[PDB]
DNA sequence: ATCAATATCCACCTGCAGATTCTACCAAAAGTGTATTTGGAAACTGCTCCATCAAAAGGCATGTTCAGCTGAATTCAGCTGAACATGCCTTTTGATGGAGCAGTTTCCAAATACACTTTTGGTAGAATCTGCAGGTGGATATTGAT
DNA sequence: ATCAATATCCACCTGCAGATTCTACCAAAAGTGTATTTGGAAACTGCTCCATCAAAAGGCATGTTCAGCTGAATTCAGCTGAACATGCCTTTTGATGGAGCAGTTTCCAAATACACTTTTGGTAGAATCTGCAGGTGGATATTGAT
């Protein structure tokens, strides 16, 4: 019979069969991972992926250029209050969200 | 005239320019070899990738830009508009890096 | 080669001005640029000593961007895009 | 030779989807690479203790549901916990 | 009769409070509230008494630490009294916000 | 229910945190505070009771939400 | 013939080591003295804290170390308060109060 | 039924401070205290065989760690510990 | 500051009960001894990539001046938040009996790890493609003097 | 007001640094088939959890009175921003040598995996005993006031 991707068998564009690899070099000791664990995974990395692809390109949109630089993601991540939350690492290149407190502004 | 901007108007002009932008805001070379300062006084005879101190830099700018957006804060709640270092110490104890 | 001292003050006024504006600040008091080398020191210190510690016990002579990559985790500072 | 793995090209893939238009420059895959790899981490991280606390050897899609509960907010968690469950029941009957 | 200054039985309360280590919210109303907001996850559930107990505590820790920091900003301000402003900016410079 | 967490009790509070004079508005501020956090941490803990088919919130799910939270509590088993 | 007999300390280094397997990873190999080096250190800092314990209960006249006196002992020492971060329960504060409110 | 360190911690409180006692809430600390230790140790010694691209945690990794995860009088200390209790456990 | 009178606090002893410590045996693990198994040491070696050097040019750091306006005093009164002695309602606490339900079991299917033998999907450089950095120039603001 | 004087735009423009696509072995994902657990699934069994009752004793809520704090206003010394002149030292373009990382092997020392034999650490009663929380009475600290 012929071969069929793990990750085509369950809809997704990330790897599933990677994934599980990652996985059993993992845990616990005697660590077992099940056959849906892989795939459930990748799911969500996919999912997550797409959120943060999808604000970041139009961000590039908005600025009327075609590729995503580390600003866009920035800009993106910074301006989503769920994914700010999820990620308060630092992006390389990223810069800061344009802001100036009200009591600065010249009267 | 002369022609003389007031006080605060490069300021602001110069906030907008560098909250814009998103380079590196510390001349390469001088940090360069301040990281080599302070390894060498830490371990002798020690290399780096170049990129190695590029991640440094970028955290290092990363953490000073974040603590004066807090420094900030403390300034214009003690209702002035000057930092002072008063205002560091407040937000890096609150921060709990020195309690 | 050449002896490394006072590279701190390689961090230059208009450096740290430059890096205040990007942190929205207006006015900024002439006590500031000491302050804040000395809080740079402490935080590169502390970065780099960690750094080094996963150099040695790779024993390796060069300190590499995964070295601080994970050093800055250890301490909660992640950073993105050197991760290889 | 030798070579390292990345996620460049499953994060191309998925870029093409949402923006066909659309293209990313070498930094921001990168980071975008950092970005994967952490969230995987902290997925596989919390699984892992989730299954000690209940003294069971494997990790199940059971584990991986629950760790997504607990590590993303909100919004991100329902809309990720449906598109999992999706391709889990998608996966076992295909 | 005999009247203290005010700001004198206050030191008083901080010097007695600083001193002991009970806990300073009352026991059962605490207890209601954890069940109520638990209520808006899951029904019918059941707590150990030591689970509510770890709740309280961890719970009185983190507010008389933000009070803490709280009062380091109201003293930075010049005053004396906290007001919301002040936990406002604690909290914020804390990240968790 | 939150108003159950008495005036009296957040001045008990602030006191040991060390404050002398407390403005009337803070007594609504805080509930809100004390209510976040009970809101997050409790959520946690119920998340972690559940995937164990419990229901019974135990001290150990309590310290693991906790500790999640970045809020470690020592003594009451890790 | 323990190894905690044999490696001079009172943890016990073989519950250690099985704790240490079932840790890491799925091919995870422990050595044999990992399990001693372990079981050293945290002996070790048992025997810091409590020592200062002590002491806190000692200059408070009392023979029964409770959670009062472990954050006393913890609180007031520089390296002890930074590696502990933890909350310790029943355990209180540091009295302490600012100048600027005590009253002239 | 639940395995403790208190009975190791009580013999340490002996040698230390034979005198004194423990009460069972303070006991209970000390248990948190040699779990979240141990938690931390073991996790970062796994990460740096992980990062070197090895299987086994050696005594190699777990001084490493704790070089990284205590402040430094404390490490010094801990350090001496640990290699004394390792020699002396391969000389007999 | 002494001269008052409240009220707080601090030491020194005091007596039981609620916890602590000390005592009594049954298993889940820790300690052996044997037989593989395996990983990560040691030893060559190919070859990125890091330290160093040179050199020229211009982007920036430095230092001075000069004065605008900000921070730090100082004074004021309105009014908020402390102290308090009053009044009662809701927390505490302590058995009590009933029961939900965590935590042990003792099984068999479902799910998972192995262990081989094809079979692709990805990666590392090649080969092509092109967004956009960094340069110009006048609209269009934005400021600040009069 | 309304002009200067500069700063900020926003567009159009082009070759190249940096993307997107083009090929070529290799590690690894996928197909089997067989060996082994797992974590479920009923069935109970104690054990802590909720729900009563039913009081006294706090501890909270309430209303007064006013001290004293915060905030508003006013003033001014001088700190710090802006601009300008000056010229150093960072940046950027090459090359070179060689340190040292990383890819291969060959393989003893060290680790696992049994399979038993002993030992300890966890329970659950037994046996003290620490200190809580309660007296007294003796200075202390606080606040009104010759």
């Amino acid at each position: 019979a012929k071969a069929v991707s793990r990750s085509q068998r369950a809809g997704l564009q990330f790897p599933v069969g990677r994934i599980h690899r990652h996985l059993k070099t993992r845990t616990t000791s005697h660590g077992r991972v099940g056959a849906t664990a892989a795939v459930y995974s990748a799911a969500i990395l996919e999912y997550l992926t797409a959120e943060v692809l999808e604000l970041a390109g139009n961000a590039s949109k908005d600025l009327k250029v075609k590729r995503i630089t580390p600003r866009h993601l920035q800009l993106a991540i910074r301006g989503d209050e769920e994914l700010d939350s999820l990620i308060k690492a630092t992006i390389a290149g990223g810069g800061v969200i344009p802001h100036i407190h009200k009591s600065l502004i010249g009267k | 005239k002369p022609h003389r901007y007031r006080p605060g108007t490069v300021a602001l002009r110069e906030i907008r320019r560098y909250q814009k932008s998103t380079e590196l805001l510390i001349r390469k070379l001088p940090f360069q070899r301040l990281v080599r300062e302070i390894a060498q006084d830490f371990k002798t005879d020690l290399r780096f990738q170049s990129s190695a101190v590029m991640a440094l830099q970028e955290a290092c700018e990363a953490y000073l830009v974040g603590l004066f957006e807090d420094t900030n804060l403390c300034a214009i709640h003690a209702k002035r508009v000057t930092i002072m270092p008063k205002d560091i110490q407040l937000a890096r104890r609150i921060r709990g890096e020195r309690a | 080669r050449k002896v490394l001292r006072d590279n701190i003050q390689g961090i230059t006024k208009p450096a740290i001005r430059r890096l205040a504006r990007r942190g929205g600040v207006k006015r900024i008091s002439g006590l500031i640029y000491e302050e804040t080398r000395g809080v740079l020191k402490v935080f590169l210190e502390n970065v780099i000593r960690d750094a080094v510690t996963y150099t040695e016990h790779a024993k390796r002579k060069t300190v590499t961007a995964m070295d601080v990559v994970y050093a800055l985790k250890r301490q909660g500072r992640t950073l993105y895009g050197f991760g290889g | 030779r030798s070579r390292k793995e990345s996620y460049s090209i499953y994060v191309y893939k998925v870029l093409k989807q949402v923006h066909p238009d659309t293209g990313i420059s070498s930094k921001a895959m990168g980071i975008m690479n950092s970005f994967v790899n952490d969230i995987f981490e902290r997925i596989a991280g919390e699984a892992s203790r989730l299954a000690h606390y209940n003294k069971r050897s494997t990790i199940t899609s059971r584990e991986i549901q629950t760790a997504v509960r607990l590590l993303l907010p909100g919004e991100l968690a329902k809309h990720a916990v449906s598109e999992g469950t999706k391709a889990v029941t998608k996966y076992t009957s295909a």
